[PDB]
């Protein structure tokens, strides 16, 4: 009798969502349905292009119902506020939306209240100015949570999708698959942070006080996150953007969905993941995340950066091009912080950058680097200090062709070790090689992959995909940096 | 350094609103004045416009329905970032 949907986001460990407060912007709602009644308030902020009652407030009453329904919702709790900037026909502009955006920071300004979670149910193409609109808000300390869009296509084209402070969330049904939507379906890529429940979502039916609907779509998807979002940020107020963001991922369901559905570039963009409650059973953990640089483009020079949030390490950085034409990475500090930069080769197509982004508090993280050897034992570099870890190997060259805490690059290379004084961590390194387009080690269960590199045929490149260290080529060996708390 | 921006998926656009964002640290006071200008500077060439909103508390600017002809006098305007022609987003 449990919806599917909020079975798939229940944890396999149990026993919400007051303290915050979840805006919605999207189609006019029927406030007074019985999931919602009470709940849900109408600001009756309304900006909305012409078009060109039951269905007109069909989307938005249905969401209110996925966040906070009664007897259908996620954080059956909370309380929501709504603003209209969706037509009858579910039809917005970026100004209304920006003008709603805005009303939520005035609100906010006048009468403060604790977090807020905001849900953007919505999409268009990629737009800076609403994309800026929501790193400023989420720089303001505001939670935002939007659809993937559902185009069947690469998110990173749409807003807010496109957004990297805003949470984006795909769409997956109840074989843990992607949804399909008539001939497209849920997007995909490097700016979806995950997927949740977002096909057969039953909630609250402006047909009826008392009536209910299946929907499907990304912002059903987006308004499970925005539940769970509610809820976490309940039982942990506190919780940075980073740290929600962390723990959203640490709790989904991981490797679930088939990747075959997406286009084949896109699977590795792509995470697996499927949104999850986190459980009753939960001292300090290592969260590590992985963030993908948008591509660097074919310029002989050019260079990918993949950054860190504010209050995250950067405890690695390893590059990937779909050619092998790649002339590595490094971790170089900017505005006082370290960021992962990967560079293009010549005539190469682009290359990614792929930061391996942790919270770790207490610790202080340094980068050591060694110029090319250019002979005999490969270029090598360790942290020298005592007491420090090593926690991820980087190596760029400048080419155009070619033992505890030390990194070994190419002779001809340059190498990059983070060295890290965390007192209360322990690392491990953990080998694998064979004779092959993809070799892979992971860390063992309770260790949190930190570095991810193959040894000095032809590599492709290394990625952390959760705590599993994957390396592509073209015998080939994957090493991965494992930590934990002491 | 002032630019221009619209919607790359053609039937998404809303030709003749713009939303001219100005550079972070503009004050509402200066934004209005900015709006003001470029009113000032249509209608002496011939244009009328309508500032449909000034912008402040996360970005700057304004809200402007005008026609696109103003584009290249409205980038020259003091605090300009960049402008943004309108465009649609829908229910997902
Ligand atoms: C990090 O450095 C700061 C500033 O010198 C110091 O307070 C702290 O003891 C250091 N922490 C560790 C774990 O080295
Ligand atoms: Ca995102």
């Amino acid at each position: 009798s449990i919806p599917w949907n909020l079975e798939r986001i229940t944890p396999p460990r149990y026993r919400g969502g007051s303290l915050v407060e979840v805006y919605l912007l999207d189609t006019s709602i029927q406030s007074d349905h019985r999931e919602i009644e009470g709940r849900v308030m109408v600001t009756d902020f309304e900006n909305v292009p012409e078009e060109d009652a039951s269905k007109c407030d069909s989307h938005g009453t249905h969401l209110a119902g996925v966040v906070s329904g009664r007897d259908a919702g996620v954080a059956k709790g909370a309380s929501m506020r709504s603003l209209r900037v969706l037509n009858c026909q579910g039809k917005g502009t970026v100004s209304g939306t920006l003008i709603g955006l805005e009303f939520i920071r005035k609100s906010q300004l006048v009468q403060p209240v604790g977090p807020l979670v905001v849900l953007l149910p919505l999409a268009g193409g990629y737009s800076r100015v609403l994309n800026a609109a929501c790193q400023r808000l989420a720089r303001a300390g505001v939670v935002l949570v939007t659809a993937a869009g559902n185009f069947r296509d690469d998110a990173c084209l749409y807003s807010p999708a496109s957004a990297p402070e805003v949470i984006t969330v795909g769409a997956t049904n109840a074989q843990d698959q992607p949804v399909t939507l008539g001939t497209l379906g849920t997007n995909f890529g490097r700016c979806v942070d995950l997927f949740a429940p977002g096909e057969d979502i039953i909630g609250a039916s402006s047909d009826c006080s008392t009536c209910f609907v299946s929907q499907s779509g990304t912002s059903q998807a987006a308004a499970h996150v925005a539940g769970i979002a509610a809820m976490m940020l309940s039982a942990e107020p506190e919780l940075t953007l980073a740290e929600l963001r962390q723990r959203l991922i640490h709790f989904s369901a991981k490797d679930v969905i088939n990747e075959a559905w997406f286009p084949e570039d896109q699977r590795v963009l792509t995470p697996n993941l499927v949104a999850a409650l986190p459980p009753s059973t939960h001292g300090w953990q290592l969260f590590c995340r992985t963030v993908w640089s948008a591509h660097s483009g074919p310029t002989r020079m050019a260079t990918a950066i993949a950054r860190c949030a504010p209050d995250e390490e950067l405890l690695s950085c390893s590059s990937f091009s779909r050619s092998g034409k790649r002339r590595g990475e490094r971790m170089e500090a900017q505005g006082g912080k370290l960021v992962c930069r990967a560079h293009n080769a010549f005539g190469g197509e682009g290359v990614y950058a792929i930061a391996r982004c942790c919270l770790l508090p207490q610790a202080n993280c340094s980068v050591h680097t060694a110029p090319p050897a250019e002979a005999s034992m490969g270029t090598r570099v360790h942290c020298h200090q005592q007491g420090h870890v090593l926690t991820g190997c980087s190596s760029h060259w400048e080419v155009e062709d070619l033992q505890p805490n030390q990194c070994v690059g190419h002779r001809e290379a340059s190498i990059h070790a983070s060295c890290c004084h965390a007192p209360g961590l322990e690392c491990k390194v953990k080998e694998h090689g064979i004779p092959q387009e993809q070799v892979t080690v992971a860390c063992e269960e309770g260790w949190t992959l930190t570095g991810c590199s193959a040894l000095p045929s032809h590599v492709l490149g290394a990625y952390a995909v959760d705590n599993t260290c994957v390396v592509r080529s073209r015998a080939v060996t994957a090493v991965a940096i494992c930590c934990r708390s002491r | 350094t002032a630019t221009f921006h619209r919607c790359a998926k053609d039937p998404w656009r809303l030709p003749g609103t713009y939303v001219v964002v100005l550079k972070e640290e503009t004050h509402l006071s200066q934004s209005e004045r900015t709006a003001r200008r470029l009113q000032a500077q249509a209608a002496r060439r011939g244009y009328l416009t309508k500032i449909l909103h000034v912008f402040h508390g996360l970005l700057p600017g304004f809200l402007v329905k005008m026609s696109g002809d103003l584009l290249e006098l409205a980038l020259k305007l003091p605090h300009v970032d960049y402008i943004e022609e309108d465009s649609s987003v829908f229910a997902q």
